[PDB]
RNA sequence: AUAUAUGCAUAAAGACCAGGCU
């Protein structure tokens, strides 16, 4: 579901060149600070007081 | 078509999608008797266009 | 071999210079004529040799 | 003694890089 199982070149590039599937997408990147804030608000304990 | 007689065996017959490829005989035919030669080795050059 | 392969000939003291047939003249663009890699390398070697001589004197 | 020359009717780029062809 991420790359085409059938489409690939022949020769030295066989299997090393892929084509994305129709529904496939690539992540852009989001800040991780809201994730850390949500985790801390939902009771995550830090590594400083790890016993 | 030659005689108008019935064919003994029936023929699978129907429309089908076909596509023309970029591989034409007039773009690949090549012949050479005598022509340009390389400066260094004095051997015939490489390339259909360059004779 | 005494007659053909003498050991001290393995060390280079004089360098042969091949004719321009070995290193044919090249032309980068029309009238301007370039030089092959061998021509430039021989020029650099000769420049180094004349530098050695002129700094030795 | 001739006379100036004031003129030129083919030269062959090759080496690398990338993408394809069976």
């Amino acid at each position: 579901g991420l790359v085409c199982p059938a489409e690939t070149p022949e020769g030295q590039a066989c299997g090393l060149v892929k084509n994305l599937s129709l529904l496939s997408g690539i992540s852009i990147g989001s800040p991780s600070e809201p994730i850390i804030n949500f985790l801390e608000e939902w009771g995550m304990e830090p590594l400083e007081d790890y016993d | 078509g030659h005689t108008g007689k019935k064919l003994m065996a029936q023929v699978f017959f129907g429309p089908t999608y076909y596509q023309r490829l970029r591989h034409m005989v007039d773009d690949k035919i090549h012949a050479r008797a005598r022509g340009p030669v390389q400066v260094l080795t004095r051997q015939p050059v490489e390339g259909r266009s360059r004779d | 071999n005494e007659d053909y392969a003498r050991p001290e000939w393995m060390i280079i003291t004089v360098l042969p210079v091949p004719p321009p047939q070995v290193r044919p003249s090249i032309a980068m663009d029309e009238t301007t004529q370039g030089q092959d890699d061998l021509t430039h390398k021989l020029s650099d070697i000769l420049k180094a040799n004349i530098n050695v001589q002129k700094l030795e004197m």
